[PDB]
Parts: C-alpha cells; structure tokens; sequence
C-alpha cells in the first residue's frame, strides 16, 4: 500500500518538475529517486480487471533509463520521457480502480486485489516517498497506533432524517403539541409546537427537547446556531403517524425560550452554551441536545391576543424552533464532506464499471446507509478505498 | 567510541565540549594512575581532552 | 507562459527559504535555479501598461549575484538579497495585470501583451521549474492536448434564474397550476403548485417536472438533495407572466409524491434517484430533470378537508417542492465556485484598473452572462485569465 | 517566533519523508538540516505548563545524531529515529499549547512564555526553512511591513445581530413599517415590511435600507446576491421594542423594487450593482448598503386587491426582502471562516486546560463579542494565536 | 507491554522446567534467555503501589547468573535458583496490580504505571519470547492491524433485562396481551401471552417479536434454540407497568407457530432458521430476532375448551415462548463467558485492595453496566486489564 503513494508523488512531483528548460541540480534528488523503481519493476508481471464490466489488463516491464548526463533539459529530453510515463499513468488508474472495488469481511482493512497483494510484497518496498499527502500521513500514524484526524468543511455526519413526534395528539390532530425535525448532513433544524400555545401549561410555558446522536466523535468543530426553524415555518399538511390520515400544521414562529445546547461526549457534558446564537465551538462530542422552550407571551397587542383564544379551535400554531451547521470539524474518521470527491470517486468508479453489490458496503455506496450502519469493517473498507481514491486524484481528476 | 573512530566525527562532540557540556564516552581506553596532589589541584583531568 | 509560472514558484520557494539562519545546503538545489535567470533576462527591455488607467512603468535588468559559501546564512545575505526581489515582486505584478486584460475573439486562448509575447520567447525557456501548482499543472495537460480537471466546493454552473410556468392559469389568477423555481450558482429550488389540489385531475395526481441543462458536463459531483422549495413555501404577490398584473400565492406544503432524479448526459440517463434524499452521487452529467407529483391526500382530517373544497374559490394553494444543492464536482472547463478567487481577482484588478470592455468578457464580467452563452472564446480567455490569477496569488493576495 | 515553525516542517517533511524504503539521496539535504537542530538544542532545558489545569512537564536533551546507511533506509533506521521524533512531538505540542493561552494588553504581539522568550533568543536562529506555509509566509511579510493577505470561504465577517426597526409605529401594532434582519458570518438578510402597503405613501412606493459596517475590509469579495428574506417571510409574534409587548408580523412577499447594492469603501462607493441578482464581485470594501423598495402593485387581480384594503385593519403584510452571502474573500486580519479550524483550535485547548479568562480575549474566546470589540491588541494576540494553531495542525491533529 | 508477558512464561516455563534431577540439554535454550534478562535489569530501582490499601514496596537489583556448566542439575543447584525466582514472582505480583487499577479516558489503551511506563522503555525490549498464550497472541495482532478473535462458552453479551411489554391492556389488567422477556449473560427467554387466545384476532392468531441488539458482533456462534419460555411458564403476580398496581399471570403453554430466527449484521439477514429447534450456527451477527405467534386451536376437547370461552372473564393465558442460549462463540472484543476468570480476577484484586472508583469503569467494575455502555475506552481499558490478568494467571491463581 505505502507503496501505491509513492508510484504518484513520484509521477506528479515528475509530470511537474521535468520541462523544457530548467536545470539538472534542481532535480537531481528526484532524477534518483525514479529509476530506482524503473529497475525494481523490469521483469515483473502483472495483471488487472475481472470483475463485473471490468477490462482485464496485463503488463509487462522493460523501459530504459535516464540521461544524468546533461546540466540543461533539452526538449528532446522530454518527450522520450513522457511516452515513458504515459504507460505508468494509464497503469496506475487501471491499478487504483482494480482494488477500489473489492469488499472483505473479516480482513476488510489489508488488500484484495491480484495486483496489489503483490504489491505489498517486500522486493518492491524500496521505493516510498515524501508523505505529505494529508491522506497518507495518516495511513501510517493508523498502523502505528496513534491519534490521527482529517479535515472537513460542512461534514456529513447526520444521516438523512425528517419526522416528527407528537407528545399530545388526538384523531382530529386539532390540538397537537410534539416537534419536527431535519437532520442531514451537518445540518440539523428542529421545531417545537404547541396548538394551545400553552394556555393549560404550568408557567404557561412547555418545554422541547431534540437530542442527535453521532456515529462517530467530532471534535474542534465550528458552529453557527441561530434561533428558529425556516423549514417548519410554513403551512403543512403532514402524514399522521400511523399513514392513515393527514394534518395540518399553521406555525407562527415566537423566539424560542431558555435555548440551553449541549455537546456532550459519553453522556459528559463538555460544552454548553445558554441562548448563544452565532459561531460557538463544540470541542469533543458524540451527541447534541438541544432544548428550547415555548412560552406563552405574557403581554399580547389585540392582533396576537387573536391568534391564541382560551378555547379550541386552535388555528394559529406556535412554533419555536433552532438551526445548528457544523462549517467544519476533526474527524478520527474518513467521513464524506461538502468539499472532498472521495465518496464521489468510489461511488462513481464503481457506478460506471457495474460492479455487484458486495458484503461489505451498502447498494451504490449510499451515504445514509453507510453512516447509520458505521461498522468497523465499513470503516476499514471506507478508509482504504478513500485513501486509494485521494492517490489516484494526485494524477486524474 | 567505536561507533565514532570507525565512523568519523561530525563535531556533535566538538560543539558539546566546546560550549562546554555535560558528556560521557563508552567504551574501553588507555588510563593513567597520578599521585600527585597538586596535580587535581591544576585540574588536569580537564586538558588531554 | 509556463515561462510566467517559474517567476513566482521562485519567488516563494524563496521569499520563504531564505532567512537570517538556515544552512545553506538546503538551498542548493534552489540558489542555482535562481541565478539562472538572472543571466537570461540582464540585457532585456520591457514594457507594460498603455490602457485605461494602467500605469505604464518600464524596466531593466543588470543585477549581482550570490555567493555559495558560508555554512549558515547571515542576515545581511539577506537584505542585499530582499532589495533584489521587491524589484521582481513589483514587477511581476505589473506584469500579470498587463496580460490580466487584453482579450482576442482569435487567438483568445494564446499570449497577447508587449510583455508576455516576448516570454513565450525560446531563449528564455532555460527558466521552466517546479510545477505542482494544481493550475499549471492543469494547464501543461491541455497545451498537450489531453484530459484535464478541477476541484470545487459549492460550484457556480447555474446562471441566475428565477422565474415561474403557468400550465393551468385564467384571468382571475385564482385557479392555477405550474412551476416556479430559482436555479443559482450550484443550487436548484423547485415548487410545483396546484390551486385545485388534484381534485379533477386523474389519481387526484397532478405531475410536475424541472429540467435543468448545465453549460459544461459536471463529473465527480456530491449532491444534496430534500424535500421540499422553502423558498417557494410563503405568501407571494407575483407579477403575472405579461407582466400586466399580479396573482396571488398562498401555498401550503404537502410531501411531494413519486420523486425521482435523473442526471442525464446526451440524453441518457447515467444516474437516476427513486425518492432518495440526503447525499445522492452524479458521477457525469450535462442534464439534471426532477420530476415529482403533488397527490390529493385519500385520508384528511376536517382541518385539512377545510382547505381543499370540492369548488372554487381555492383559497390554500397546495404546493410540493424539491432543493438539489452540488456541494462539490469536477469539471474539465474552469468555473466559478465559492472558494476559489479567480474569477474575483480578474474582476478586481480590471475594475480597479478601469479596463474597458473588451470583444469577449461581458461587460463586469458578469457571471450568469458569462456562463450563460460560455463560447469556446470565453473558456479560453477565462482560462489564461484564471491561471494567471492563480500565478499572480502566488506571491499578492 | 519563526524558530517555532522550523521545527515542524522539520518533523513534518521528516515523519513523512523517512519511510523504510526511499534511497538516501532523496533526504541527503534534509537529513543535514535535522542534525543541525540537535546541536543546537541538547543541554539547554525547558519549562512548560504552570496555568491552570495545564501541566508542568520539564523537558531536557541528550540525543545521538544520524546515521547514513546508503542505498535506501533499513527498517531498522526508522524506529530509532521514531523514537526520538516522539519526544520531539509530544515535545512541541506542550510547547504551542503553553504560549496558546498567555495575553498582554500592552505588548502582547510577542512571545509571553518562559519557554517561547527563550527560542527568540539568537544562538537558536540557525534553523529557519521551507516557509511554504500560508501562515508563516504571512507572519514574515508583516513584521517588515507590506500588503499581507489571507484565503477564507464563508469568512466569519459580521458578528450575530438579529432584530428590527420600526419606522412607523403605534401601541397596537397594526400598522407598522419597518425592517427586521439578521447579520451573521458571512450573511445578511434584511426584510422591508410596511402594513399599509405603501397605500399613502408617495409614488405609492416606500423606501427601505440596511447598512452593515465590516469591522474589517474584505477585499476581493465573491458575493451571492438573491431576493427575497426567507427568515422573515413567515407568521411571526414578535417582542415590541419596549419589552412591554408582543407584535403580530404576518408577511406577504413583493419582488423587492429598485434594487441597489453598494460596497464601501470609507464613505465612497467602489462597487455598485442595480437589481443584480447572483454573483457579483466587490473587490475592496468596509460597508454594505443595500436600499430596496415596496411599490404597492398598480395592477391587481382581486385575490390580491383582497389583501390590501384602503383601510385598517391590514391583515396581510406586505414585504420585500434581499439575502446576500460573501461566499469567499480575503482579509488583510485573520478572522474565523467556515473552513479553517484555527479559532476552534485555539478555544478547544483553552476549554480543555481549563485556562482562566485573560485581560485580552472575551471570555470563552466568543467570536461575536471578539469581531465586535476588535481591537488592535486582540487582533495581534489572535494573529499570533492563529499561527501557532496552524504550527500545531502540521503535526497535531 | 509485551514485555510484561516474557517476564512470565520466563518464570512458568521455570519454575516448571527446572527439578531436582533433569538433563541439562532440555534448558541450554532456556537457561540462556533467563540470563540475558536478570542483566538488561540489575542495577534499574523500581516503584509500584501508591494508592487506597495498595502498599508502597520499592525493589532493587543485583543477582548472580546461572552456572550453566553442569550437565545433571543437583538440588543445591534449584534452591539457590527458586530463591531468586521468589523475589520476581512477589515483584510481577505487585507489578500486574499497580497497573491492573489505574484509567484514562483519552489514551485508555496504552501504560500508565511509574512501573510499566519504564518498562516499555527500549533498554528493555531485550526480552520479549515464546507468544503462543492465547492473549498475548491477540494483544500483538491488534496492535499490527489484524482480525483478532478469542474463545468462548456461555459468553456474557446480554446485559441483563427482565422487562415487559403489554401491547393491549386495560386498568383491570384482565385482557392483556404482549411480552415479557430475560436477557443475560448468553440466554434468551421470550414469552408472548395473550388472555383472549387470539378470539377476535384475524386468522385467529396472534404474532410476537423479541429483537436483542448485542453490543458487539458474535461470529461462529454455535446456538440451543428450544420451544417454550420455563421461566414465564408459571403463575405470577407482576407490577404494572407505571407501578401504581399488581396485575395477574396464569399461564397455560401452547406451541409457538411460525418461529422464525434471524441473526443479522447491520440490517442484513445472515442466518435465518424457521422452526428449527435444537443446535443452530449462527456465524456472524449483532442482532437476534425472534418472531413467533400463537395460534388459537382450531379443534379443541372439551378439557381445552372450557379454558378459551368466547367472552371473559379470561382466567386462562394462552402462552407461547422460547429459549435461545448461546454455548460459545468468538467475539473481537473481550468479554466476560462462564469460563474465563479474568472479569473476576480484576474486580477481585480491586476489591480486596480497596481501589477507588476511577472514570472509566462502573462501580465495582459490574458488568451489567459495563456491557451496556461498552465505549471504546471502556474495552481499550478491559483488553488491557484482561491482558494482565491472564499474565498474571501463569503464575499466581
Ligand atoms: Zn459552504
Ligand atoms: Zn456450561
């Protein structure tokens, strides 16, 4: 594996550094460094595909080696150089693709492939270099056993869900108190509603609750959380529970109430943030609660003494509500985000090479499945098959 | 020692000494017995270095 | 051109390793390249400028050198080395801003200025150098004739479009059907309305579609997709489509029914989603058509059969919506996105430089009007103008 | 101060490049610059810690140099080189965390630690390298003075301000005109709401504006423009200004009229865009002023004629909003942003270590209480705090 | 760590192969190992203890070889052996205790002992050896990045549970029907019971369900699944379910109808059996389910008749069940099962020394509680004390 790398930052740090001009010194260092491999490979077999629309290729070695002769680079130079590469590019793809298929199990983490297996193969070590690939860099510290983290700009680690939870209802669904809610992605938008607008409630006031649950630990995450829930501000005619009829919902929104969000880690309490709307920092966390209240506003002009009657029918109903994104966090974790194309890259190879399901990941890599279900393997699997996405995109995009 | 001579120095130990700091060597080597009082007394022991 | 790129790469991998300490041997490989040029340009003439209020500075070149002694590196190495960049800085700048304006309907693509077309010069290519910035490294490729790419984080593909479609509309406005959304940078809100709520038509299903033809196949792309336009989802006074008068909206939200996403290229389906929301792969697509269906709830409670009466007037507007938003995507031809500053850097520089309007960038260059008619003239001159913002910040942010 | 990065890329370009497998020659001028270190530092010794919960751990040194066993690395020469980076690591982060938490009113731009006072000192400058780092490239360029610069999507620009001005008042609340808003990060929405629908008004047209001034300038600005408010286009029951009482807002949404964005720059206008909605481009700017309009709608068909009386009561208020993002900019001052983890770094370790309030940062490192004092020492206390939060995240993650 | 281990089976593989007579030859390559030990040590002091009644006792070092000349061992040769073994047997003793009690949150999983933190010192890897004790086997396969795996019988995966369900009931608890189950340790018991004997029910059968979700994934489970529920086969008087009263069961058992199994892994059947009572393998899951129902009898003699009337009171309950015990299986994680004394070994020496509650582990290291909340640190914390225990067991029981 630690092998694959190199293969690239060895082309790319190559396809960039060799041109028409420039002087040998400059590349000496790195000159060096690719013959080196030339040599280990000459001789050696290999062979790829056999899976599903998958084209099957061998390739064979036997290529020449490289002018440390002169100072200038003299186009000439080149070109003998690129026909040269231009064989390992179209290698590499044809190698990244073969073993960003193949699910396992019990060893879901080491190799699979017929052409990889062989890779991990001792002979060929001799050839590893400049690890600063942020995706590299932590393979390694993860075999040593040791705190790794990535970096993630509007993060998915909420697998899609939208309901709701009536805490009093009744047939009509005329008089429904409960919460509805969004959780997708890093986004999370939750409202509480009461048809009575707490007329009948002590201190006229009735409290709401949401708490979310993250399959993995964030930390060092950035938060804006602002008052109100745009997407249940509106009229709805909603499913009852059951499937069997429809209500309606009429919100008219008041600012919620003792607004108190926690982050909490093992059922700790390490962050909380009392009626703080804006940019809060959530340090280290597995769970979110948010709790908001209703209350019944004391003084009402005519216009709003309108809306809440003593007496049913409840027309108008009061909503308070609450919006918290995750702009970005650390995640011991690979996770798909709103900036990385690695999901996108394992999900479209396989797409387009019609490859079967496997035991492994769930039907077309789906994200809320795959998050729900985050097992181990799926994690091992999902690791090394970004990791072996992040290589490829160092030399095709 | 060995893993000095046998290697060539690179002066770590030449800028530990002269900075003068705290440092050992290992290994086996000549020794040289002296009696004389006053020869502590003009630290000698901190010369053939 | 890549002539340009080497100037910088060489200014920051120098205006950044060379410090009052540090060994020389770390600089070797880099001293060397360095003074390479220096020879090369010592004994030229150049110009830039004569253009609106572009300043028109001239320069010339018969500079020292550098000494390859001593161990470490002595501030006053320094010093008499800074006095010699701040005039390549300096340059440079107006260097880029020169070329950073001139556009050609012909040759758009290849070197205009007095400045650059004596670059792409061959006695000064004993310069090339060092090139792994992500732009040039796109632009080699393309020179070449091959399969370029980028990367984007919130994508600008959809020209500003906010309009709606009556299928179903009479003078009073009071009994409508149709379409309105909102297509903007990377985001697609789509409501479909029916003032009637199905009640005669066939199912009590009334079908809605919104298709979307993007100016430049996206690949790679990370989609969000939810249910539901909030956009769409309030009280509206619209102009009515002869702009003669206004109609009113008054909508009410209901699950759209029988979603379905397709992502076309050429008009064959590559990926297509069946009521999937939350984070949905589009691994190549031209096309994106969103088809869903508003269905008369079977089932409704008296608050909700209250809404929807078996005649007019139809006072709640039953409305179901779609948002698709591509978080990320690859595509082979440059764009705008939310993270990068290109096309603002372009932008910049000719309103600060009061550029006049040129053959081939609308006027501003605005935005939706550039990827709206983007002519093969516009990719290309958008092209060269990006790379060399993308030098430019290199060195000037 | 510059000390402090070496040491990183150092172990960075180190813990990356040494891999049990590249040939020597691919580190020969790397290896060099390591060993210089350990000359340098060895017998001096260190104290870190002694605030808080934080630790003192004291560090001392006594560490054999490199070895050189040619023709690419033995296994064997990793791990006794691991395990001597790993005091190295553990090392600095004690380092950073101890000089991330000390503040100073007067001088507070500079180092505060015992541990950081002791490595500005001379005899240690002999190592400085490989500024590459956006920060430190940054850091540089300041302490001689010149036009700096910073990358930032969703930049943190505005702090969290949320309310309304009524224009036109009275005690029952049922003819009101005014503007409600919410600024917050890199977003404004402002809406326009007069109850009369502009009814008295002359041309029938009532005038709005929103005016937010940066607390920075923000420089080449891509900013995403669209009308409408869609957080103040819903019912809602609102606190008076007063305290005393509740108001009813119950909107109905107009095309906003006479759209009209200007970016100021001290009091004069350096961008300006008339009803253009999408993307625009501001290029240099320290104010936002946007004026919109209400024009009573001289056409009506009687669905809409119906909402607006000649006489109160006014039911349905009419309103015209706008909602403009700074997708992306750039700022002479570091500022938080939605993609960077350096203010949740920096809080992090300050909650972590419980570390007291100081007299320079609010307390909790809160970002709209931060933005909105932004004082010259809060900026050269967050500046220095910044960078070695970057420090830290090319190690630590 | 793995240190610790060879300072054991160096003593087992001693105090056992070393007696009063035995021809040298079957030590030499014994002898020999022992040895290199005692001076890798000599001349190193060492601290344990320091905490509730933990004694403080220090050690020292300075012991003579082993005379491997002779060719048959005489006795004086064991003595003046076993007496040197007798200061490292009371020393390990000391040693596994010290750090058999102490915890940490963050790196849970590492040393943390003055005693051991020294121990995995370098200077000491001299010794590691002989690595066949199933644990240690498991412990180094962990720490490389591997499928692990350890052996069972009667494992203790279910916290214990013994609840109910009623599914219908009523105030007067006469007519009730649902579930009432035991979960704990390997064993499942599942009642379903219905006072109406399905009456009224369609089909005139009644269908339960009994889902178990298991901390951890079982694999190669070899399973007893056996017809009925003993435990939930007798008369009994249970509170209500908000505790405000005592309802009463009287159980008569019928066959359950239509048992259906189904062991899955994440949402996926794996295994499924219908109907089939006696052993069953079940070879990879983290869920049980079991379904069932209770079937009125169609024919009925009088005898039965008489105990099912049309209308209540329904003084008879029919009752259908199931028994599932798991006999062995390998789990991943360590667990406690019905064999292996490590759980007890760790809460007893922490038991008998008084050690204070710490942060990671419940309350008398219960292991209802444990399992329950089975968090990472937790099994990270219980590996490395299970570990110890075993190393500890080779020695002292
Ligand atoms: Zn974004
Ligand atoms: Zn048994």
């Amino acid at each position: 594996m630690d092998v694959l790398y190199s293969l690239s930052k060895t082309l790319k740090d190559a396809r960039d550094k060799i041109v028409e001009g420039t002087l040998y010194s400059n590349v000496s260092d790195l000159i060096q460094q690719f013959n080196q491999m030339i040599i280990t490979m000459n001789g050696n077999e290999f062979q790829t595909g056999g899976i599903g629309n998958l084209p099957i290729r061998n390739w064979n070695f036997d290529f020449g080696l490289l002018g440390t002769t002169l100072l200038n680079l003299d186009a000439n130079y080149v070109e003998t150089a690129r026909n040269t590469i231009d064989y390992f590019v179209d290698f590499v793809d044809n190698v990244c693709m073969d073993e960003m298929v193949r699910e396992s199990q019990r060893n879901g983490i080491a190799p699979q492939s017929d052409s990889l297996r062989k890779l991990s193969g001792l002979k060929f070590k001799r050839i590893n270099f400049d690890n600063s690939s942020e995706y590299i860099e932590n393979w390694n510290l993860q075999n040593r056993r040791q705190r790794t983290g990535f970096t993630f700009h509007k993060p998915n680690i909420f697998p899609y869900s939208a309901s709701f939870t009536l805490n009093r209802s009744q047939p009509a669904h005329d008089n429904l108190m409960g919460t509805m809610w969004l959780n997708a992605g890093s986004e999370i938008q939750v409202a509480g509603f009461d048809y009575s607008c707490a007329i009948n409630a002590p201190a006229n006031t009735q409290q709401f609750e949401h708490i979310v649950q993250l399959r993995r630990v964030l930390t060092t995450a950035t938060i804006t959380l602002l008052p109100d829930a745009e997407r249940f501000s509106f009229p709805r005619v909603i499913n009852s529970a059951d499937g069997a009829t429809t209500w309606y919902f009429n919100p008219v929104i008041l600012r919620p109430n003792n607004v108190e969000v926690e982050f909490l880690l093992n059922g700790q309490i390490i962050n909380t943030y009392q009626a703080r709307f804006g940019t809060i920092i959530a340090r280290n966390f597995d769970t979110i609660r948010l709790s908001f209240q209703l209350m019944r506003p004391p003084n009402m002009t005519p216009a709003v003494a309108a809306l809440f009657p003593n007496a049913q029918p409840f027309e108008h109903h009061a909503t308070v509500g609450l919006t918290l994104r995750i702009e970005s966090a650390v995640c011991e974790s690979v996770l798909a985000d709103a900036s990385e194309t690695m999901l996108a890259n394992v999900t479209s190879v396989r797409q387009e090479y019609a490859i079967p399901v496997g035991p492994v990941f769930p039907p077309g890599m789906n994200w809320t499945d795959l998050i729900t279900n985050y097992s181990p393997s799926r994690e091992d699997n999902l690791q090394r098959v970004f990791t072996v996405a992040s290589i490829r995109s160092m030399l095709v995009k | 020692l060995e893993e000095l001579m046998r290697t060539g120095d690179y002066a770590q130990i030449t800028n530990m000494l002269l900075n003068n700091q705290p440092v050992a060597l290992v290994g086996a080597l000549p020794f040289v017995t002296d009696s004389s009082v006053i020869s502590l007394i003009a630290k000698l022991d901190a010369t053939v270095f």
